[PDB]
């Protein structure tokens, strides 16, 4: 049994540029639980990244929440990296202010 | 509204050297209140709500000790597992525990459960009477065997009818602040054009507790869920959850639409309209 | 407030 994890990269409240926040990357739906999930910004790894206690679901799938203190701007470009045994490649999803 | 406690316990065997990987979380609803890591430093059950705190260094050795016992059962597990399945010493090996109590609003027993998974599947579960099990395949029906001549259920049955909710209505009183709080969600809708013709209504609900939500779109009072896209509920990481829902509309005709919210935290179902 | 897992409830 291998899942593949939906990611989701969010903020923890309204996006400001110049105004302190948290940047979130929600991982969920997968299995098995070994998962590496760095968040970026302008493509290099940020250090301070702090993460969830292991959980799941219903149907058995794991879900983590990694996040750091970030300030957005308008130029900065924030993602999650996501690799997993189920990927091929790892996976970037971008950070976008309206999802 | 109903309430629920709920433990989660993930084993994974490490087959190079050592013993499992053990993490236990325990939920109030869904506020997480404790935890357990076999990877850090103080190998103690941590307090991860502030309400739980006041319980004293007896809680916290009780609690300690049956988390630990919880660690050692999964360890044999998945010897004895590898064995059923006919597996390798190579690989490594999934074991999940859930069980909890749930209790409806006049705070009595509503429901029980205890469920257990090997990789990722169903293994064995209790059933809903607290009287028998769902054994998915020969393995676990070896299981049910030796759970039965123990007598597990009716000993698992006292836990979840008594003990479960006992301890639920307490950790309910004193954490009340927060536990019996509801907070609303926080809602609005953003515009985005794709095109002169298309344009995306997104319907947000945000800083909301608990969880459940249902957010839905109508099209001239009526429920439309073609071209429609619903997020799953999201975890915001001061307590509170996120959600939204978008629809894809002809541009000019946004009027006809509207966001419909429904949460324990509204006395009436909001309808929000650009 | 966890279960008192009982030695025996091995799989």
């Amino acid at each position: 049994i291998q899942r593949t994890p939906k990611i989701q990269v969010y903020s923890r409240h309204p996006a400001e540029n110049g105004k302190s926040n948290f940047l979130n990357c929600y991982v969920s739906g997968f299995h098995p639980s070994d998962i590496e999930v760095d968040l970026l910004k302008n493509g290099e790894r940020i250090e301070k990244v702090e993460h969830s206690d292991l959980s799941f679901s219903k149907d058995w799938s794991f879900y983590l929440l990694y996040y750091t203190e970030f300030t957005p701007t308008e130029k900065d470009e924030y993602a999650c990296r996501v690799n997993h045994v189920t990927l091929s490649q790892p996976k970037i999803v971008k950070w976008d202010r309206d999802m | 509204g109903s309430h629920s406690m709920r433990y989660f316990f993930t084993s994974v065997s490490r087959p190079g050297r050592g013993e499992p990987r053990f993490i236990a979380v325990g939920y109030v609803d869904d506020t997480q209140f404790v935890r357990f890591d076999s990877d850090a430093a103080s190998q103690r059950m941590e307090p991860r709500a502030p309400w739980i705190e006041q319980e004293g260094p007896e809680y916290w050795d009780g609690e300690t000790r049956k988390v630990k016992a919880h660690s050692q059962t999964h360890r044999v597990d998945l010897g004895t597992l590898r064995g059923y399945y006919n597996q390798s010493e190579a690989g490594s090996h999934t074991v999940q525990r859930m069980y909890g109590c749930d209790v409806g609003s006049d705070w009595r027993f509503l429901r029980g459960y205890h469920q257990y998974a090997y990789d990722g599947k169903d293994y064995i579960a209790l059933k809903e009477d607290l009287r028998s099990w769902t054994a998915a395949d020969m393995a676990a029906q070896t299981t049910k065997h030796k759970w039965e001549a123990a007598h597990v259920a009716e000993q698992l049955r006292a836990y979840l009818e008594g003990t479960c909710v006992e301890w639920l209505r307490r950790y309910l009183e004193n954490g009340k602040e927060t536990l019996q709080r509801t907070d609303a969600p926080k809602t609005h809708m953003t515009h985005h054009a794709v095109s002169d013709h298309e344009a995306t209504l997104r319907c947000w609900a945000l800083s909301f507790y608990p969880a459940e939500i249902t957010l839905t779109w109508q099209r001239d009072g009526e429920d439309q869920t073609q071209d429609t896209e619903l997020v799953e509920t999201r975890p915001a990481g001061d307590g509170t959850f996120q959600k939204w829902a978008a629809v894809v509309v002809p541009s000019g005709q946004e009027q006809r639409y509207t966001c419909h919210v429904q949460h324990e935290g509204l006395p009436k179902p909001l309808t929000l309209r650009w | 407030f966890v279960l008192e897992l009982e030695p025996e409830w091995t799989v």
